């Protein structure tokens, strides 16, 4: 026995928006808990969030959470659970005001050019909502939310392990998750964090494409750990490509623009979104608005220039003031990366990878589930997931704008509020032999001994490229087929990949490499899923199957791992709730 | 064109003292790229080279580095602003703070000072609001330029006062954050907060050098913030 | 490395390696100008001492001031002193509110200051003579 | 409350420095105005300028303001560069004595004229 151990009644892997909201709640419950992160908590991808948080507060105008349900169910394509969404939308307000009581810098209401109302959180008009239900604090709502939450773990003295890299989960002889292992990026030592509850909140991994809004950190470490451990992933092909990404930059620009009155136009001067969604206009859903512009590029009718085939996001018409008071963060990203002042000229926008709706399947309490021999939902002892890494089945097949953040807090808090109870249920969990622990150290030992292998940059590049072409907005059988094979080619290749730096004091390479494996398992699952599904729903668009299969494909595709052994694909669904809800026509 | 770089290197287990290593990254003279881009490439040529990066868009605070004598974010410092024919591009770690490896410094002392000033809302709870707190736009306006700090420490790193008293003088970023709560209508411990900053170092080590304003990526002005804190003190202790 | 404990991390602190704004130069000189002045009072007191002691004393002082080497020193003191007063006032003005705390407004303040200093320095030199 | 610092706290030091700065600025102008209106200084004119109650009282008010001012200032400088305790206290001691002597010598010179 030579490996160090750190016992906690909980381990929250991830310091994003959800990871902290949970670490906080779990601590309020008098539960000893360790919080881990690859970067300093304030650097997690959440800081980059803009738009805001869509929640029914009723400040901008009277509203009810149910309208939030309809706007969202039809938004997912009846692929998102009514039970979970209900809970979220309903518990929405209370959870958000909670954040304001924590000191979150929300924008305020009262006087404006042609508007007027009390101190409520300012709610902006957003995509997928009949009216304005988006609480926003300037263009930097994520930054406000992430910092507040950190400030909170500062007050409540949460134990934080900053810049630690979680490797793989550690299984119990009875097949339960009992903590995990992690690397101290600073010193390089490896340690086993043993816990009666292991919470994953490692965000998404849009890095498996060549142009994404995500950061260099979103590598799906989470997804990789789940599969290499034995845990499935739901709807892992459902990827929302944001409509207004920046052409050539991949840097994001808020939907709030259209919300404040932004135009999405074509070179011939028409607002093609008005023609596509005849009555909903630019407010049209995520999945829909993407194909609209992307299409205008297929027909050779998309604008072009140094940046590339883009679509003009006209905003200049709005007052320079309004743009500076409501979208300050936008006015800069455009000049900085797009070399264009939105105050006078539109923005070269294009649908780029954004939110990953797929991820570890979980109950509302945040517990992780797997199927039974029969194919029944079986909770995984000692494992929970919250945030983007989790498919609680809320966004379904199309994440409504500003709901992810609302997701983070609600379900992040939900896991916290329920933790003690869940542990009670699973009961006691037995130790792990050095064998179990040793197992998780495999991926590390491999990389550290193999030095004459192959250069990971190529593997990485290839990986993203293939995903980019064969699994873009629009895709088809033949395509997936080739890519799916290419991947196997690369996944074997990756097995002989090398590690040049064998140092201790902050080894960025070693870390990045380790992340590669996750990129690999992640992209893979994405493919086998993408191919599998026989319909064109939400973000999924197949030219071969242009209509949604209500009877066959109205379910959650479950990617079936076996760690590194051969794979499989199954199904799942959730129609029952309290106020009731039927599928329907989806016209935005 | 070609690009000659000058990069700070140091590894506790190989090196026993720092050194400046030469680098050439022949890039396409097509367009301009950020310094992070260069670095990433160079890292492909040389793995051992370590540094921090993330959001990539000037919003996370990870890539704070001293470029040609001036502190900034590698993710948004164009190679245009740093290229001069015949001369090398000197990239070094943030000044004052200890070096963990290559261009990565221990930010410890920085976060510490941040904590000393109580970076969170303090509301005695007296007079609970029905729902959210009462914050008129005019009151919420007062927080602008004060809540956007991304903790990159470009400012503190550029302050001599902070070099001599890392742990006594709070520094630019921390005072900017102290002020964020001092003028927050929602915070009810202002007078208590002011008593905690009345010593001789916490605030008064600031000589209005304005290097902090000079380098802020976000265009924040700690000097001005510190000037208002000083006033509040005068009002409360005189 | 204390006794039987090693490695102390390095620090980037080569000043020639760092680029300083004009505002940074203004204030460090104000600091240097203060210490010079601190010593300066002593020298002036000494002189003032001689100067009033008696006629023979006033003479001896009038002659010491005669040396041109002394003239040069009496000149640095008055210049350092003038500098210190000007930057000191620039300082007190930003504190209260007669000057913007903006960077630009700060560089402009610093420049006008050195300018007034040089002029006074010149006057000082005419007097020493 | 740092023992070497004159001020009970920071705000105190801030004020005392500003207050003395103003007083000393007036005094300097006063002495400058005199020299720039002298031309050729005669022993009769020199002693005449000081035999004045007014010049005596201002000159001693400046000296006293220098004590308080240079005390705080020299103290701030030392706090930044001289980190070894024993050494720094020696200096502050040398400096405060020097300052105190400046004022005492001031008195002696003044009543002697
Ligand atoms: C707004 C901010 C305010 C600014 C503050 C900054 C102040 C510092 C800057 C100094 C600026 C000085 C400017 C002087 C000036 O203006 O000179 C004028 C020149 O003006 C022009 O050129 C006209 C141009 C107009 C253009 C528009 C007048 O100069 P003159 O023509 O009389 O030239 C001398 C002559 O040759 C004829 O010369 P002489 O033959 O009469 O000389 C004789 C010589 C020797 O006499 C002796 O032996 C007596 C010495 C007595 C020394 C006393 C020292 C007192 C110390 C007090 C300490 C108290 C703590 O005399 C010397 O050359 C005289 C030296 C004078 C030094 C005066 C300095 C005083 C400092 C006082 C405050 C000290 C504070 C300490 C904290
Ligand atoms: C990219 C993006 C996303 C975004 C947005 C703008 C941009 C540019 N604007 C949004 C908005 O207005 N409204 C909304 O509802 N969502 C918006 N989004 C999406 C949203 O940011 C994300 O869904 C959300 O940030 C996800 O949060 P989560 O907490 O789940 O994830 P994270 O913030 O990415 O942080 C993950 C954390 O986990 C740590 N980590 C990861 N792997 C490891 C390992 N192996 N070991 C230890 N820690 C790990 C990270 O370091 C990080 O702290
Ligand atoms: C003897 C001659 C010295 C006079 C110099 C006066 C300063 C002139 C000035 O404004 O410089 C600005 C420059 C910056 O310009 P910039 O900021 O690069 O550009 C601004 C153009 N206005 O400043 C400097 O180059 C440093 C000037 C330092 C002056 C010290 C005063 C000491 C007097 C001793 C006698
Ligand atoms: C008796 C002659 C003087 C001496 C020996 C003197 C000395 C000093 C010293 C040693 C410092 C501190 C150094 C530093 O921390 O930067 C200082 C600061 C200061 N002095 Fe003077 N001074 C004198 C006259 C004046 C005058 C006449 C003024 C008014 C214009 C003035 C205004 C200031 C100001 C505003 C500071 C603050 C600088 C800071 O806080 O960094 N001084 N002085
Ligand atoms: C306001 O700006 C500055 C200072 O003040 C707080 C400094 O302390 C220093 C550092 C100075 C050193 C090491 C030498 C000090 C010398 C003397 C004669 C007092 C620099 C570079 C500076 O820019
Ligand atoms: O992810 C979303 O909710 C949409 C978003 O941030 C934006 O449009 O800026
Ligand atoms: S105020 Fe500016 S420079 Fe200072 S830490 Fe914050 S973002 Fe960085
Ligand atoms: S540089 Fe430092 S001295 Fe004050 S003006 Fe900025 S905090
Ligand atoms: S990578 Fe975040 S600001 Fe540079
Ligand atoms: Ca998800
Ligand atoms: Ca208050």
């Amino acid at each position: 026995m030579k490996l160090p151990v750190r016992e906690f009644d909980a381990v929250v892997i991830g310091a994003g928006g959800a990871g902290m909201r949970a670490a906080l709640q779990i601590s309020q419950s008098g539960q000893t808990c360790a919080l881990l992160s690859k970067v300093f908590p304030t650097r997690s991808h959440t800081v980059s969030a803009q738009g805001g948080i869509t929640v029914a507060l009723g400040n901008t105008h009277e509203d009810n959470w149910e309208w939030h349900m309809y706007d969202t169910v039809k938004g997912s394509d009846y692929i998102g659970d009514q039970d979970a969404i209900e809970y979220m939308c309903k518990t929405g307000p209370e959870a958000i005001l909670e954040l304001e009581h924590m000191g979150l810098p929300f924008s305020r209401l009262d006087d404006g050019r042609i508007y007027q109302r009390p101190f409520g959180g300012q709610s902006k008009n957003f995509g997928g909502e009949q009216a304005a239900r988006t609480a926003a604090a300037a263009d930097r709502t994520g930054h406000a939310l992430l910092h507040t939450l950190y400030q909170q773990n500062l007050k409540n003295h949460t134990t934080i392990f900053s810049e630690w890299y979680a490797l793989d989960l550690v299984k119990n002889q009875d097949g339960a998750v009992v903590g995990c292992t992690a690397l101290c990026i600073e010193t390089g030592e490896v340690v086993y964090f043993k816990a009666r509850a292991t919470v994953l909140a490692t965000g998404g991994a849009g890095r498996i494409y060549q142009s994404t809004t995500n950061a260099h950190i979103n590598t799906g470490d989470g997804v990789g750990m789940a599969i290499r451990a034995g845990v499935p992933v739901q709807d892992m092909e459902m990827w929302q490509f944001h409509p207004t990404g920046i052409a050539g930059a991949g840097v994001l620009v808020t939907e709030g623009c259209r919300g404040e009155g932004g135009y999405l136009l074509n070179k011939h001067g028409e607002r093609f979104m008005e023609r596509y969604a005849p009555n909903a206009k630019d407010l049209a859903g995520r999945d829909v608005v993407a194909r609209s512009i992307m299409i205008e590029i297929r027909e050779g009718r998309g604008c072009d220039g140094p940046w590339g085939p883009h679509a003009k996001l006209k905003l200049d018409h709005l007052g320079k003031e309004v743009l500076e008071s409501r979208l300050p963060g936008i006015l800069e990203l455009s000049r900085t990366f797009a070399h264009v002042d939105p105050v006078k000229e539109p923005i070269p926008v294009i649908p780029t990878c954004h939110y990953m709706m797929g991820g570890i399947p979980t109950k509302v309490t945040g517990q992780a589930l797997t199927v039974n021999e029969k194919g029944e939902d079986v909770v995984v002892p000692g494992l929970f997931a919250v945030g983007e890494i989790a498919c609680v089945s809320v966004h379904g097949a199309n994440r409504l704008g500003g709901n992810s953040l609302l997701d983070l807090v609600v379900f992040g808090r939900a896991a916290g509020l329920h933790l003690q109870e869940s542990i009670a249920e699973q009961g006691a969990l037995r130790d792990a032999s050095e064998s179990d622990v040793e197992a998780s150290l495999d991926r590390l030992n491999r990389w550290n001994n193999n030095r004459n292998g192959e250069d990971p940059v190529a593997i990485r590049k290839a990986l993203q490229e293939c995903m980019q072409h064969n699994f873009s907005v629009f895709r088809e059988g033949d395509a997936m087929a080739k890519g799916l094979e290419q991947l196997k080619v690369i996944r074997e290749r990756l097995k002989n990949a090398r590690l040049d730096d064998t140092s201790s004091e902050f080894n960025t390479q070693r870390v990045e490499c380790l992340e590669l494996d996750n990129l690999m398992e992640t992209a893979y699952a994405t493919a086998v899923s993408a191919n599998f599904r026989t319909e064109s729903r939400g973000a999924h668009s197949r030219f071969d199957f242009p209509d949604r299969d209500d009877e066959n494909w109205l379910c959650h595709s479950l990617y079936l791992p076996e760690s590194e052994s051969m794979t499989r694909r199954s199904v799942n669904m959730e129609p029952k709730l309290r106020p009731a809800f039927p599928p329907k026509i989806r016209t935005y | 064109m070609r690009l000659e770089f000058s990069i700070y290197r140091y590894n506790p287990d190989v090196d026993d003292a720092p050194r400046m290593q030469d680098y050439t990254l022949e890039a396409d003279e097509g367009r301009d790229m950020m310094l992070l881009d260069a670095l990433i490439q160079l890292k492909e040529k040389d793995p051992s080279l370590s540094f921090r990066r993330s959001c990539r868009e000037g919003v996370c605070g990870s890539d704070g580095l001293n470029m040609n004598g001036k502190n900034g974010l590698a993710c948004i410092t164009p190679i245009s602003a740093l290229n001069q024919p015949g001369k090398k591009i000197v990239i070094r770690p943030l000044p004052g703070l200890p070096v963990i490896r290559d261009l990565v410094v221990d930010m410890g002392q920085f976060y510490a000072q941040y904590e000393k000033i109580k970076p969170y809302l303090l509301n005695n709870g007296q007079n609970p609001p029905a729902r959210e707190h009462l914050q008129m736009p005019e009151q919420r306006e007062k927080l602008d330029g004060l809540y956007e700090c991304i903790l990159c420490a470009c400012c503190s790193t550029s302050c001599p006062s902070f070099w001599w008293n890392p742990d006594k003088f709070i520094g630019p970023a921390g005072l900017l954050a102290a002020y964020r709560f001092l003028i927050d209508s929602r915070d009810t411990e202002t007078d208590s907060r002011l008593d905690g900053l009345s010593d001789a170092f916490s605030v008064f080590r600031c000589h209005s050098i304005m290097n902090c304003v000079s380098v802020c990526p976000k265009g924040l002005n700690p000097t001005r913030a510190i000037g208002h804190i000083k006033s509040m003190l005068l009002q409360r202790n005189a | 490395m204390i006794r039987n404990v090693k490695k102390q991390r390095p620090v980037n602190l080569d000043l020639q390696t760092i680029r300083f704004p004009i505002t940074a130069i203004a204030s460090i000189l104000h600091r240097v100008s203060g210490v010079i002045t601190f010593v300066a009072v002593g020298i002036l007191l000494w002189l003032l001492g001689t100067s009033l002691s008696s006629p023979e004393g006033f003479e001896q002082a009038s002659a010491i001031m005669g040396s041109f080497f002394v003239k040069f020193i009496m000149w640095g003191i008055l210049t350092a002193l003038a500098y210190h007063v000007v930057v000191g006032i620039r300082h007190m003005m930003m504190d209260f509110g007669y000057l913007e705390e903006t960077f630009e407004a700060g560089k402009r303040s610093a420049k006008i200051s050195f300018v007034i200093t040089v002029v006074l320095s010149l006057l000082a030199g005419v007097l020493v003579w | 409350s740092n023992a070497s610092a004159l001020g009970r706290n920071g705000v105190h030091d801030f004020i005392l420095v500003r207050a003395t700065a103003i007083v000393l600025t007036l005094y300097i102008i006063y002495m400058v105005g005199f020299f720039a209106t002298s031309g050729e200084l005669t022993y009769e004119v020199w002693i005449g300028f000081f035999a004045s109650a007014f010049t005596k009282v201002f000159t001693l008010l400046a000296l006293f303001s220098i004590l308080i001012h240079a005390w705080i200032g020299m103290w701030q400088v030392l706090t930044d560069y001289v980190k070894p305790l024993a050494l720094r206290l020696m200096l502050q001691l040398v400096i405060v004595v020097a300052l105190v002597v400046y004022v005492i010598y001031g008195f002696v010179v003044v009543w002697g004229v």
